[PDB]
RNA sequence: ACGAGACUCUGGCAUGCUAACUAGUUACGCGACCCCGGUCGGCGUAACUUCUUAGAGGGACAAGUGGCGUUCAGCCACCCGAGAUUGAGCAAUAACAGGUCUGUGAUGCCCUUAGAUGUCCGGGGCUGCACGCGCGCUACACUGACUGGCUCAGCGUGUGCCUACCCUACGCCGGCAGGCGCGGGUAACCCGUUGAACCCCAUUCGUGAUGGGGAUCGGGGAUUGCAAUUAUUC
C-alpha cells in the first residue's frame, strides 16, 4: 500500500556508496551483484559486518540496491560497508521505533565507529620543493 | 565569434586587452 | 532463474570460453599463433586457445555496457608497459585482436553495431550469457 | 609419469650449443645465440609440440624438427617481421641466422662499417658508444 | 590596434575623487617632482604631507637607488599605520612602482 | 637572390617562431590558454588579467 | 520561447546579484523560469618560478583565476528579455541570450 | 558471534604474561573479522595500544619499499599463516602469535646516558619490538630463498611461540638483554 | 597551541565591563549577544570572544577577576 | 641447488611413503626435504591429490597448503 | 602600532535553505534476457534534490565534564560531536656588494657600429670523454617475474590574433608503432560513466646471474618535420 524508501550514502576517501531501502525480501546488492562476490575477495567479511552483527533478520523486511561511485577499490568497500549500516540505520528511524533503531546503532557503533561516522581524510595536497606533501626533495651540501 | 573563441581563452585575452 | 551478474566472472569467461570453443564457428584468424596481445605483453599468451577466451570477456564486457568499439577495448585490456630502464607507463592492447574479436563475436552472431558506433550484444547472445550463467550458477552445488 | 624416461639427454647440442636438458623447452632453446624467449616459443607453435615437456624429455627427430624450423623459419609459415635479419645487403634476404652465424654477420656489419669509414663503425673501432649518448659521465670502465 | 568596428569604441577621460589616495597618481606626481630637480627629501616629504593631510590613514614612500653617489641607497618615509600580512593589504594598502631616469641612473618609486 | 634567401628559413614551429607578445623574449613562454608571454611578463601582469594568488 | 540566458563571471558577489536581478524580472512580469542553474567553477592555473633568473631556493607562484558560470532558462516573448538584459549590469558579469 | 577469518575464535586463547595485557589487543572487543580497518589508530599517542595486534603484524609486515601500501598482500600472508600454525602446531594460532608477542620482546634495553647504560622497556615498546623482531625474522628468512612468507612467518611465530632460539625474533631478543645485562 | 589574543580578550573584558547584565553561563546565547552588541567582522573572532567571555563569567560567578 | 626436474624410481617411492605422512604439505616444504625442483613439488601434490592421499586446505595464487587424512 | 594572530583560498559536516534536458535519483510505462521476481550506463515521461553542481547560511569556542597551576594564562584525558591542531597563500624593522644588464622599447657609463659584437642565410657545435662530483630513474627478485582473467579514481587540458600547430569517439586495413575513410566537442553537452596502474584472482617458473635485471649492440619497420647521421621519438 504505501511507499516506504530511504536512499542514504556512505563515504570514504573520495568514494560514495548510495543504499536505496525499500520493503520486501532479504537482498542486499551493490550495483546489482550480490556482495558474497564484489572484488576484492580479500575484504569479503568487512561488507558482512553489517549482515552478520545484526543477522538477516534485522535485513529480512529490507532489501536494499547500493551504487559506488570513486575512489579506489578498498575505499569502495568502506562506502558500501557504511552505506547499507546507515541506510538500515535511517530505516529503522523513519518507519519503526527509536528503540529498535538505537539497539542496532549501538550494535554497529561499539563494534566499529567507521561504520555510522564518515571518516574525514583526505589525500593532502603536494606542495612544491618536494615529490609529495611533507617529504623533500635530497638536500645537496659540496 | 565567426571561429568560434574558448570561454577560458576569451577571459584570459579579456584580462591582457585590460592590461 | 539467475543472470551473469549474479555469477563470479572468473570462472564465467572459463565457461563462455569452452561454449565458443565447442560451438565450432568462431574464425580465428592464422596469425592467432605467432600474434601477441600488446606491446605492453613480452611473451605470447601461454594458454594457446586465448582468442576463445577473450572473445568470452570482450563478449561479458559488451553486456555490462553496450556501444564499446575498438578503441575501448583496447582500453579495457591496456596495461602497464615496463619501458625498460624508464618509468612504466598505462600501454593499450592491440587493436587488430580487438577488431577481429568484435567481428567473430558479430559473425557467430552474438553482437550488432549499436547506434552512435560500437558494439553491443543481440538479444540471441544475451540469452547465450544467461543460460551459461544458469549453467554456472547451477555448478557452484 | 612424472619420473624421468630414459633417454633423457641432461645435455642436448643443438646448432653446435651446449642446451640444458633441466630447462622447459620455450625457454631451454634461447641458449642458443639468435633465438629468445618470443622467437622459440613460435617456433614450439610451428613444430605442434607440448612446450609443457622439459628440455630432455622430447625425442631426437622431434628436436630435429625444432633445428630446421628455426633455421627455415619462414618456410614453416614465421613471417618476415617476426625475425631478426630483415631485408640483408648482401642477397635482399629474410632470415633468422643463429648463433655462429650471428656472430660472423655482426662481425662483417662492424667490418662493413670500419671498412667504408662510416661514423658507425668509426665509433666501433675506437670502443665507444655510438647511439646518441653522452660519454662524459657514463660508460666509465 | 585592437581592430574594433570603426566608430564603435568610445574613450572618455573622467577625474579621480580625491586624488592623494590614489598610489600611481602620487608615484607618477612624485617621478615628476624629482625629474623637475628637485631635491629627493623636499619631493618624498611634499608627496607624504599631501596624502596624510588628504585624509590617508598611512603612508609608506621609498626612492631606492643612486642618491648624491654611485652606492644604491634607498630612502624609506613612513608615517600613520601601515598593515603589510594577509588578505585585507590586496584592498587597504593601495600601492605603485614607477621608475624615473636621472642623467646618472635609475631611481625607482614605491607609494604605498 | 638574397629576397628569396633573407626570410627563407621556416618560423611554422619551435620556440624561435613564437615569441612574448610584451617581451619580444623566445624564452620562459607561457603559452597555457593563449596566453603567449614570458614567465617574467605574465608575473608582472598577473594582477592586472584576474590572475589572484590564493593557494 | 525557451529562450536560454548564459551567465559568465570571473567574480561571485557581482553574478550571484545579477543572476537574481534577471530572475526578479522574470517574476515582476510573471513568467515561468527554471533557477540560476550553478554550472561548475572553472579554477585556470599558472604555476611560474618566482625568481627572474634561477638563482635562488625553488619557489613557485601559484597563480588561479576563478570563472564562475550560471544559467537561467526561460518561457518567455523575446522582447521582455532584450528588456530585462539591458537593465541593471555591471562590468564583473558576461551575459549571452540564445534564443532556440 | 564466532570471529577472525570465519574460523578462529578469540575467548580460547590467554594474555599469561600480565605485564603485556593491556597492550596486547586481541580479546572480546578487539575480535575482528580481517585484519584491516582504518583505524586512525596512530593520531594520538597509546591508541596504537587498542589495535588488534593480528593488524600491527599484518601492517609491520608490509616493509622494504616495494610493499609499502600492499596490505592486502599480508592480511593473505597472515591468513595462509595462521593456517600453516594451525595444521603444524594443532592450536588457534592467536595463542601462539600471543606467545610469540610474550617471548620474543626484550625486557631490558641498552641505551646512550662512557658506554651505554641499561634501562627497561615500557610494555608498548617491547609489543612494538616483539612484532618488529618476527616480522624481519619472517622477510630475512624468505628473502632469496624457495620458501614463502607464509612458512616463514609460521616458522617464526612457531620457534618463538616455544622460544626455540632458531627464531631469529628470540635469538636477538635474548642478545639486546644480554647486551643490557653487559652495562649493569 | 589554543592561548588567545590581546585582540579577543580586550574586547571579551570591555563586552562584560559594559554588557554584564545580558550575559550568563551559556556559550551559543553569548555567541548571539555578541552579534547584536558590537560589530565582530568574522565569525571565528566572534566565537573566540564568546568563548573567552564565557570563561571570564565562570570566573565572575567565583570571586572578583583582576581586569 | 643440483635439484631434480624429474622423478627418479628412488626418489618417487620416498615421496609416495613420507609426503602422505606430514601434517603440513607444501611445494615449498616438499621440495626443500626431498631435494626437488618446486615445480614438480607443485605437478607431485596434484598427482597426491588426485590419488586421494593428501587433502587440499587453501588453494591460492601464491600458498597452496594440502594435509594429510587421518 | 607593524610582524604573530585575525585574515583570504582550501579540507572535512549538514536528508536543513535556493536550485537544475550541459547533473542526476526514485517511481511509472514500453522493451531485451533468465525460472512471480531478477538484471539493464536499454528507451520514454511523473515527482524529487539523497548522491551532483555552487550559492547563501549554520557549525567549533578548550564550548561540556574530570585532573595538577592565585585555580591566573593554560595544559592533559574523556563524553557529545562531521571534525577537539586540514593544508596552503599573505608575511615586520633593518640588512646582503646574494642573483638577474642573457625577461623587457627598465636603464647610467664604457665598448662595437658596415671586413659588425647589428642582422640574415647554410653548416657544425652547445651531447665532444682516461677521470672527479651533484639531483635522478631502473634494478638486484619467489611480499617476485611472466600470461590471462577481474575491477575501482581525482586534478585536469583540448580547434589558437599574429600563430602555422587542438582533444578524440566511431568503421576497415596492419603483428605493431601506424595508416586510412568517417563524426563529436571552442566543452558538466564530445573524447568520457575518463573501464589508469599498483592492488585482486588463476596458470607457468624454482634459488640458477634464472622466465631476475634490461645496459650495450646488429638488422628491419612507422610517425613529426625543410632536414634526424653524432642513431628526434615510437
Amino acid at each position: 500500500g504505501p511507499l516506504q524508501s530511504v536512499q542514504v550514502f556512505g563515504r570514504k576517501k573520495t568514494a560514495t556508496a548510495v543504499a536505496h531501502c525499500k520493503r520486501g525480501n532479504g537482498l542486499i546488492k551493490v550495483n546489482g551483484r550480490p556482495l558474497e562476490m564484489i572484488e576484492p575477495r580479500t575484504l569479503q567479511y568487512k561488507l558482512l559486518e553489517p549482515v552478520l552483527l545484526l543477522g538477516k533478520e534485522r535485513f529480512a523486511g529490507v532489501d536494499i540496491r547500493v551504487r559506488v561511485k570513486g575512489g579506489g577499490h578498498v575505499a569502495q568497500i568502506y562506502a558500501i560497508r557504511q552505506s547499507i549500516s546507515k541506510a538500515l540505520v535511517a530505516y529503522y528511524q523513519k518507519y519503526v521505533d527509536e528503540a529498535s533503531k538505537k539497539e542496532i546503532k549501538d550494535i554497529l557503533i561499539q563494534y566499529d565507529r567507521t561504520l555510522l561516522v564518515a571518516d574525514p581524510r583526505r589525500c593532502e595536497s603536494k606542495k612544491f620543493g618536494g615529490p609529495g606533501a611533507r617529504a623533500r626533495y635530497q638536500k645537496s651540501y659540496r | 565569434m565567426a571561429v568560434q573563441i574558448s570561454k577560458k581563452r576569451k577571459f584570459v585575452a579579456d584580462g591582457i586587452f585590460k592590461a | 532463474g539467475v543472470t551473469v551478474k549474479d555469477v563470479n566472472q572468473q570462472e564465467f569467461v572459463r565457461a563462455l570460453a569452452a561454449f565458443l570453443k565447442k560451438s565450432g564457428k568462431l574464425k580465428v584468424p592464422e596469425w592467432v599463433d605467432t600474434v601477441k596481445l600488446a606491446k605492453h605483453k613480452e611473451l605470447a599468451p601461454y594458454d594457446e586457445n586465448w582468442f576463445y577466451t577473450r572473445a568470452a570477456s570482450t563478449a561479458r564486457h559488451l553486456y555490462l555496457r553496450g556501444g564499446a568499439g575498438v578503441g575501448s577495448m583496447t582500453k579495457i585490456y591496456g596495461g602497464r608497459q615496463r619501458n625498460g630502464v624508464m618509468p612504466s607507463h598505462f600501454s593499450r592492447g592491440s587493436k587488430s585482436v580487438a577488431r577481429r574479436v568484435l567481428q567473430a563475436l558479430e559473425g557467430l552472431k552474438m553482437v550488432e553495431k549499436d547506434q552512435d558506433w560500437g558494439r553491443k550484444l543481440t538479444p540471441q547472445g544475451q540469452r547465450d550469457l544467461d543460460r551459461i550463467a544458469g549453467q554456472v550458477a547451477a555448478a557452484k552445488k | 609419469s612424472l619420473v624421468i624416461p630414459e633417454k633423457f639427454q641432461h645435455i642436448l647440442r643443438v646448432l653446435n650449443t651446449n642446451i640444458d636438458g633441466r630447462r622447459k623447452i620455450a625457454f631451454a632453446i634461447t641458449a642458443i645465440k639468435g633465438v629468445g624467449r618470443r622467437y622459440a616459443h613460435v617456433v614450439l607453435r610451428k613444430a605442434d609440440i607440448d612446450l609443457t615437456k622439459r628440455a630432455g624429455e622430447l625425442t631426437e627427430d622431434e628436436v630435429e624438427r625444432v633445428i630446421t624450423i628455426m633455421q627455415n623459419p619462414r618456410q614453416y609459415k614465421i613471417p618476415d617481421w617476426f625475425l631478426n635479419r630483415q631485408k640483408d645487403v648482401k642477397d635482399g634476404k629474410y632470415s633468422q641466422v643463429l648463433a655462429n652465424g650471428l656472430d660472423n654477420k655482426l662481425r662483417e656489419d662492424l667490418e662493413r662499417l670500419k671498412k667504408i669509414r662510416a661514423h658507425r663503425g668509426l665509433r666501433h673501432f675506437w670502443g665507444l658508444r655510438v647511439r646518441g649518448q653522452h660519454t662524459k659521465t657514463t660508460g666509465r670502465r | 590596434r585592437f581592430g574594433f568596428p570603426e566608430g564603435s569604441v568610445e574613450l572618455y577621460a573622467e577625474k579621480v575623487a580625491t586624488r592623494g589616495l590614489c598610489a600611481i597618481a602620487q608615484a607618477e606626481s612624485l617621478r615628476y617632482k624629482l625629474l623637475g630637480g628637485l631635491a629627493v627629501r623636499r619631493a618624498c616629504y611634499g608627496v607624504l604631507r599631501f596624502i596624510m593631510e588628504s585624509g590617508a590613514k598611512g603612508c609608506e614612500v621609498v626612492v631606492s637607488g643612486k642618491l648624491r653617489g654611485q652606492r644604491a641607497k634607498s630612502m624609506k618615509f613612513v608615517d600613520g599605520l601601515m598593515i603589510h600580512s594577509g588578505d585585507p593589504v590586496n584592498y587597504y594598502v593601495d600601492t605603485a612602482v614607477r621608475h624615473v631616469l636621472l642623467r646618472q641612473g635609475v631611481l625607482g618609486i614605491k607609494v604605498k | 637572390g638574397h629576397q628569396q634567401l633573407y626570410w627563407s628559413h621556416p618560423r611554422k614551429f619551435g620556440q624561435g617562431s613564437r615569441s612574448c607578445r610584451v617581451c619580444s623574449n623566445r624564452h620562459g613562454l607561457i603559452r597555457k590558454y593563449g596566453l603567449n608571454m614570458c614567465r617574467q611578463c605574465f608575473r608582472q601582469y598577473a594582477k592586472d588579467i584576474g590572475f589572484i594568488k590564493l593557494d | 520561447h525557451r529562450i536560454r540566458i548564459t551567465l559568465t563571471s570571473r567574480n561571485v558577489k557581482s553574478l550571484e546579484k545579477v543572476c537574481a536581478d534577471l530572475i526578479r524580472g522574470a517574476k515582476e512580469k510573471n513568467l515561468k523560469v527554471k533557477g540560476p542553474v550553478r554550472m561548475p567553477t572553472k579554477t585556470l592555473r599558472i604555476t611560474t618560478r618566482k625568481t627572474p633568473c634561477g638563482e635562488g631556493s625553488k619557489t613557485w607562484d601559484r597563480f588561479q583565476m576563478r570563472i564562475h558560470k550560471r544559467l537561467i532558462d526561460l518561457h518567455s516573448p523575446s522582447e521582455i528579455v532584450k528588456q530585462i538584459t539591458s537593465i541593471s549590469i555591471e562590468p564583473g558579469v558576461e551575459v549571452e541570450v540564445t534564443i532556440a | 558471534d564466532i570471529k577472525l577469518f570465519g574460523k578462529w575464535s578469540t575467548d580460547d586463547v590467554q594474555i599469561n604474561d600480565i605485564s603485556l595485557q593491556d597492550y596486547i589487543a586481541v580479546k572480546e572487543k578487539y575480535a575482528k573479522y580481517l585484519p584491516h580497518s582504518a583505524g586512525r589508530y596512530a593520531a594520538k599517542r597509546f591508541r596504537k595500544a587498542q589495535c588488534p595486534i593480528v593488524e600491527r603484524l599484518t601492517n609491520s609486515m608490509m616493509m622494504h619499499g616495494r610493499n609499502n601500501g600492499k596490505k592486502l598482500m599480508t592480511v593473505r600472508i597472515v591468513k595462509h599463516a595462521f593456517e600453516i600454525i594451525h595444521l603444524l602446531t594443532g592450536e588457534n594460532p592467536l595463542q601462539v602469535l600471543v606467545n610469540a608477542i610474550i617471548n620474543s620482546g626484550p625486557r631490558e634495553d641498552s641505551t646512550r646516558i662512557v658506554r651505554r647504560q641499561a634501562v627497561d622497556v615500557s610494555p608498548l615498546r617491547r609489543v612494538n619490538q616483539a612484532i618488529w623482531l618476527l616480522c624481519t625474522g619472517a622477510r630475512e628468512a624468505a628473502f632469496r630463498n624457495i620458501k614463502t612468507i607464509a612458512e616463514c612467518l609460521a616458522d617464526e611465530l612457531i620457534n618463538a611461540a616455544k622460544g626455540s632460539s632458531n627464531s631469529y625474533a628470540i635469538k636477538k631478543k635474548d642478545e639486546l638483554e644480554r647486551v643490557a645485562k653487559s652495562n649493569r | 597551541g589554543r592561548v588567545r589574543t590581546k585582540t579577543v580578550k580586550k574586547a571579551a573584558r570591555v563586552i562584560i565591563e559594559k554588557y554584564y547584565t545580558r550575559l550568563g553561563n551559556d556559550f551559543h546565547t553569548n555567541k548571539r549577544v555578541c552579534e547584536e552588541i558590537a560589530i565582530i567582522p568574522s565569525k571565528k573572532l566572534r566565537n573566540k570572544i564568546a568563548g573567552y567571555v564565557t570563561h571570564l563569567m565562570k570566573r565572575i560567578q567565583r570571586g572578583p577577576v583582576r581586569g | 641447488l643440483n635439484n631434480l626436474v624429474l622423478f627418479d624410481k628412488a626418489t618417487y617411492d620416498k615421496l609416495c611413503k613420507e609426503v602422505p605422512n606430514y601434517k603440513l604439505i607444501t611445494p615449498a616444504v616438499v621440495s626443500e626435504r626431498l631435494k626437488i625442483r618446486g615445480s614438480l613439488a607443485r605437478a607431485a601434490l596434484q598427482e597426491l591429490l588426485s590419488k586421494g592421499l593428501i587433502k587440499l586446505v587453501s588453494k591460492h595464487r601464491a600458498q597452496v597448503i594440502y594435509t594429510r587424512n587421518t
